């Protein structure tokens, strides 16, 4: 798994691979892991599938009650902290990775990491899943903030792509889904027009050179290819 | 009771067991070879005692690794058994050190190996001399290891029955210009010469070589350049 989302001015991008394994098995290789909270507020989700897929199913239930109750948008904050609550509480019996991420009026594009222990953080941007190792030195290097809704948005499809193209855990699909003052734009780049893979990077195109033919010399030339 | 076994020096430093060894090389089969630049070419005289040998019978020319070959002059056995040790050298250098083992050290190990067997009361001198062709890294080599384990580099080298007048015939040749292929003429043409024929009434020459023109692989010359 890989998600991450990133701020803007004004909105907030989410992004997932769609890679869902048994260890080393793909049992989905389209699943969404951009979850709808409420209409501008989305997690992504890590760990269990099940876990997540429960509580998200929980949490924005009782944000959908609240937001009838209180008459009025809910903000990102609210969905964090619910999130966390649940997160926290379940801390010993699930595997759960979250972000939440979404657009309120009053305090714009926001993004909260909710990760494992059920800290909750607020940030620019964050990483979860197994795939964000990966993309830790990709951000610290070519990131830079203030970027707009479409800088930010292939930005994140290029870290998702650069996270799944090492994570084994990761793959497939690019989803991305755009959070701010107006309709919410999902994305989804299939794996052929991926903006980044090894399979197609030029520098990984000469192959190591490890099946050396049975010469006379030292001086390396190259893979054998063909018995002749 | 000074010469019965190479542990032992004579009066004069003087190893006679080695010596006496030496006498099974020079009574041997001709050889000769010539390093070219580019490659090593070397040739024996085979004498057969019978006229029903198989054509391969007895060869005295074997292939160490890819490129270097040793060819045996005196003993057949004893050399066989340089041969295998030639060839673990050979094996090792690939193995452990991933590199084909250079000419010079080959023949060095290979004189090692001849060597310690005239140091022991228990083990006598090896009867040949193996002429070890290489063309490795280091470039056409050609050594030979004589009983005693001295080791030397030649551009051009005779031994055995004939060596005396084959050397006249190999200081007629021009090792600077010589090539691999003049040199398979050559050096058999000499072995025909120097052949005697009411003594060794049936002779192949038996010859092989490692240059350019093998892809620097060593290997018997097809029976159409002879």
């Amino acid at each position: 798994t890989t998600i991450l989302a990133v701020s803007y001015n004004g909105g907030v991008v989410l992004a997932a691979d769609s890679r869902t394994s048994s260890g080393t098995y793909v049992v989905n290789r389209a699943s969404n892991k951009l979850t709808k909270l409420t209409k501008k507020i989305y997690c992504c989700r890590s760990g269990s599938a099940a876990d997540t897929q429960a509580l998200a199913e929980r949490v924005s239930n009782y944000l959908g009650s609240y937001q009838t109750d209180i008459g009025a948008g809910v903000n990102v904050a609210t969905a964090a902290n619910l999130f966390q609550k649940m997160c926290y509480m379940n801390r010993w019996n699930i595997s759960a990775g979250i972000i939440v991420a979404g657009y309120d009026p009053i305090n714009g594009g926001s993004v909260y990491s909710i990760p494992s222990g059920g800290s909750c953080v607020k940030l620019d941007y964050a990483l979860g899943g197994s795939g964000s190792i990966f993309l830790y030195s990709f951000f610290d290097a070519n990131y830079k903030p203030g970027m707009s809704k479409s800088e930010c948005v292939a930005f994140c499809q290029r870290a998702v792509a650069h996270a799944y193209s090492r994570d084994g855990s990761s793959g497939g699909l690019i989803r991305t889904i755009t959070l701010d003052a107006d309709e919410p734009e999902d994305q989804t780049i299939p794996w052929n027009r991926s903006p980044y893979c090894m399979e197609k990077d030029p520098k990984y195109v000469t192959q190591a050179t490890q099946n050396q033919p049975f010469s006379s010399s030292a001086k390396i030339t190259g893979n054998r290819m063909s018995s002749t | 009771g000074h010469d019965q076994s190479t542990d032992v020096f004579s009066a004069e430093g003087r190893v006679f067991q080695v010596e006496y060894a030496g006498k099974a090389v020079d009574n041997s089969s001709t050889a000769v070879a010539a390093c070219c630049k580019d490659g090593v070419v070397v040739a024996v005289e085979k004498v057969h005692t019978s006229r029903m040998l198989e054509k391969g019978s007895n060869n005295r020319i074997h292939a160490v690794d890819r490129q270097a070959g040793i060819c045996i002059c005196g003993l057949l056995p004893d050399g066989r058994a340089i041969v295998s040790r030639a060839r673990q050298e050979a094996e090792n250098s690939r193995d452990i050190f991933a590199t084909p083992i250079r000419g010079s050290v080959l023949a060095n190990r290979v004189g090692e190996f001849m060597h310690a067997y005239t140091t022991h009361f228990a083990y006598r001198p090896f009867g040949c001399s193996a002429i070890i062709a290489s063309y490795a890294d280091d470039g056409p080599q050609l050594f030979v290891s004589d009983p005693s384990g001295t080791v030397a580099g030649y551009y051009g080298v005779a031994l055995g029955k004939a060596k005396t007048v084959a050397k006249s015939e190999l200081e007629k040749l021009d090792f600077s210009s010589l090539t691999c292929d003049e040199a398979v003429g050559k050096l058999a043409s000499i072995l025909h010469e120097v052949h005697d024929k009411q003594k060794d009434k049936l002779y192949e020459v038996e010859v092989a070589w490692v240059c350019d023109k093998s892809d620097r692989k060593f290997v018997h010359v097809p029976a159409d350049m002879v």
